[PDB]
């Protein structure tokens, strides 16, 4: 198991633990991923002292693994975040979210003249890394924007 | 079956060099030896939801030269999409059950791509999707550039005017960047510059490009001077200052122009090129349009005909 | 202050603890009242085991004290909630929400023609306990709305 | 200082029975004994950002009858609020530094209340705020009901037409509900029914009200038949079926009508009342509009004058 | 007869420092001791052929405050000049035979001047003529500046926003230039920079002035921060790139501002002064507008009343 050693947040039995979430980002993920829409126990810690980063957000969800809940997407909002799969109170799996080639449904193309708006289709953007500013190319209008213009739509 | 058989022609970005060359080699063959019945029993939809003269007429004329029939509309005001409110999806769902192919020009970007998801195995050819792409226009430009420069590599190309909303330069730049050692000179007002994604792409390929405030600067190094019109119908209110032509080409500006250099321009012009240029040997926009018949005949042939043209 | 219990929460001094939040409500109070727009340490537990409520949400906010008017706003969404003020680990104060007369600068008038929109003013509604819901009367347009329809922001 | 001195007149919901009676008591006094110089050195703003004929003219006339000056606008099209994009908060912020009181009518509900938040100690009078309230109209109506009925309690009042978007009926129902034993009969389409917050309010006070499908049903019990026009300028696209008047009062429908009964109507009418009714003893909408002068004179007098009218 | 008796008030360029101080002196006396009947039997024409909220209402209010009557229009669409094609000269030839003074605001520059050539001894007061002059706006400004700074000499004044078309800053600049040691800071977009004639005039008098790209730069030295709105209704097609405010003042930008500093702004504002500024002690545009009453009363009294106010 994992007891308390000057770390006031270490206890759960089988589930997902999203660590290293940047401050002011933990509440976003909770929203986008609809993580709270569940009957499972969730523990959330915001503005936690991080010798690692400085101040971090932390989330723990029991009996819930985020593999199809898009770690993909998570790669965008919390690049440095770490996802650990827990079982028997111990970290059996650990990983870093890796940038996807694309993102579908979730996002909305900034381009106001893009055909995507008035039609029966799901969004889709090709992800590409530049410099602390991920660029997104709309599948339809082919125009490109920064994740800061698309995510903060 | 050739590489382009039953394929959608949506964006140059999705076409290889072999594909572009395949088209040009075919255009030359058909230009040399016409084939009046190649598409004898085909019916093709000509759907223009946006205005057009050269693209629709050349395309429709190309079809007839190959023996195919044409149906469609040149104004979405008579279709049930406008006079009864209909999605592009439903419009394509039905038209694709009628015709052998669909050539379409739309006011919104992404329209052609959207269209492919609704036309089960009925080829969609993008005749221009609002400021985004214009693939065929590029095939025609490639053909012409080759015809007058003898090649498509190692050329000094300058594109002047509205480069942000110029769907023609977006495609052309991407296409010429698929060849070796081409250098780009971009001359356009700040508010209408060449989109970052084209520039980043050029960098990724190590292609050389530079910006300039006038034509005179580059006039002596350019092999092709590609003029463009300011896409007034796509400009935003805060850009109406650019509606007028900031760069005007006159017969005199060509005194120190290379012998081979040719002036091109997707023809709808609004004083970006003074009529006095028409007489000079450098004017080549009317012959360019004419090349539309050949590039487009080849495209249709390859898309609707499985066996390569002899 | 807990030791001889089966609960998994511990160690907090000088702050606020909102308890007995009905399940699926803890996240609403959090977003609806901008409770996470702070630099202070936050600890949330969703779907925590509850003796009587069966299940419950739990919010703890260090170095923050909700006033009597704020605690009462909670009554619109978590009447059963219980509030304890903390300091030096001592739970000095304890209270309960009581339905307020008004709730200002929190919700947005559903009325599209209500003057409050394109104008330099903060929303405000009269709160009226009704059967099965709570009626909210815009101080501007005077239209009444179901608290189950009035949005945030 | 009388109870209404320097007070905002926004909604009936915020006034008491004493306040109302005071206005009516004053209106009667001034009607019997005019006072041409009561508001002698006052300048009042008459700000109508929406159309009006009766309210604005009667209000301005009332001001003149008391000796006050008037400045304003009967159309927000010449003001900088429209021709230059300006918030109401800013408009009230500047106008309140010029005048002694502001009379305002606005297309959006809540307008008058908002104004009070930007006019430090300059009274704001609601001349109508887009389908919500119409305080003065009510005062006018109460004055008229008391004149013809002898009282304001234990009356049978029926309200026909657009009760949903009828700011006049919202105010009038709330005021009459401040008096004892009144019974209401609401006759209106389903799509334009009296607001639930109005009905709930009536239930809370133990007031009797009931719905009806026609005027014939209640014609023989009513003391006051309050007709209203369909508020077309406020209806939603899905309600345009109501634009036309579903209930039309004709001279003949008054055959079994109580001798004392009066037909009232805020005044813009569009066929809800046949002109053959104008000649009957029951037609009382013009003398009603006429009472607008005395109700409004009294209101201005009590709000701008500290000492009660003798 | 005081010096301004029966004088036209067209441009600040025609007034002396004496005239300005005279108006301010009178404005202070009327503020402290009102004179409700000073213009008892005068009828003044308030003629606005162009939009206005503050100027027309405070002028008209001022006239009533002095006991004068008002006639006119706030829109030239009802006048026979628009609905019947009429020259301003004719419109003035007749209106000047009806009233004792003419206050006018017109969309074309020079209107006020032109007017004086057609109003036989009937004084004309310019209420704004296009993007040229706004004399009484300046008077209100000088009053406000003297009120808050204690003087009109040796001040650091910044003017931000559209200075090319701001008829307010033109007048104000020329007026402040009539006083000693004032220093100017112009913060405007190249396309809307202060006209050359103002600058050459400041130079000729040895007045110091500098251009700046931000408010932060000058925020520590300025006594008066005069914000202006982009005169969208006067911009040329090629300037629509500027229609949006390029300089936005927020309450955080005032952290290093002098205690005595005051933010002024004629008023229709549009996002160039965050409303969070309104709460700060520096905001003073609404009070500025309040003084419009005293400045205009004084002007009317000095122009239409022979003896100086006691
Ligand atoms: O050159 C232009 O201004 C527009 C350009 N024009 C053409 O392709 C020729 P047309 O509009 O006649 O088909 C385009 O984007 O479609
Ligand atoms: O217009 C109506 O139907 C009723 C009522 N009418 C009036 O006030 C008369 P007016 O619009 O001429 O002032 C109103 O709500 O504005
Ligand atoms: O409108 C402006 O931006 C400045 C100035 N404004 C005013 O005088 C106030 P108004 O237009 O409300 O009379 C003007 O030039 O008319
Ligand atoms: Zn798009
Ligand atoms: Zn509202």
């Amino acid at each position: 198991m994992t007891h308390d050693n000057k770390l006031q947040v270490e206890a759960i039995k089988r589930g997902t633990v999203i660590d290293h979430i940047p401050a002011q980002i933990g509440f976003k993920l909770l929203s986008l991923f609809k993580l709270t829409e569940t009957d499972q126990r969730i523990t959330i810690g915001l503005n936690l002292p991080s010798g690692e980063m400085g101040r971090k957000d932390l989330i723990k969800i029991e009996n819930t693994f985020l593999s199809e809940d898009q770690v993909d997407q998570l790669a965008l909002y919390a690049p440095q975040a770490t996802v650990n799969r827990i079982d028997n109170y111990e970290v059996v799996g650990k990983s870093r979210p890796s940038l996807p080639e694309r993102i579908d449904n979730v996002l909305v193309c900034p381009n106001s003249n893009c055909i995507s708006h008035a039609e029966p289709v799901s969004s889709s953007f090709a992800v590409r890394k530049r410099a602390n500013d991920i660029a997104l190319k709309c599948k339809y209008c082919e125009k490109e924007f920064s994740h800061n213009v698309v995510l903060a739509n | 079956a050739n590489p382009l058989y039953q394929k959608h022609i949506i964006s140059i970005n999705d076409l290889s060099r072999d594909d572009l060359n395949l088209v040009l080699a075919t255009a030359a063959k058909l230009k040399a030896n016409p084939q009046p019945e190649l598409l004898k029993h085909k019916v093709i939809a000509s759907c223009f939801f946006e205005a057009s003269t050269r693209t629709r007429l050349s395309f429709e004329t190309s079809m007839h030269r190959l023996g195919a029939s044409v149906v469609g509309f040149s104004d979405s005001a008579n279709t049930s999409l406008g006079k009864k409110g209909e999605t592009l999806a439903d419009t394509i769902s039905v038209i694709s059950t009628y015709v052998d192919a669909i050539v379409m020009r739309h006011p919104q970007e992404g329209a052609a791509r959207l269209a492919t998801e609704f036309s089960g195995n009925v080829p969609v050819l993008n005749a221009g999707d609002g400021s985004n792409q214009h693939p065929t226009q590029t095939l025609l430009d490639l053909f012409t550039i080759q015809e007058t420069q003898g090649r498509l590599d190692n050329l000094h190309v300058a594109m002047v005017g509205d480069l942000k909303y110029g769907r023609t330069v977006h495609s052309l730049t991407q296409a010429l960047a698929k060849f070796d050692g081409n250098r780009f000179y971009f001359i356009a007002p700040d508010a209408l510059a060449m989109p970052q994604y084209i520039l980043d792409m050029l960098d990724e390929k190590g292609i050389a490009w530079s910006l300039h405030s006038s034509i005179e600067e580059v006039m002596a190094e350019v092999d092709i001077l590609y003029m463009t019109r300011v896409q007034k119908e796509r400009l935003d209110p805060s850009e109406y200052a650019n509606v007028k032509a900031q760069f005007v080409l006159r017969a005199s500006d060509l005194h120190n122009a290379k012998a081979n250099m040719k002036v091109l321009h997707p023809l709808p012009r609004v004083d970006e090129i003074a009529t006095d240029v028409d007489k000079t040997p450098h004017a080549w926009y009317f012959q360019q349009a004419g090349n539309g018949i050949f590039a487009r005949q080849a495209l249709l042939a390859l898309v609707l005909n499985r066996d390569l043209v002899l």
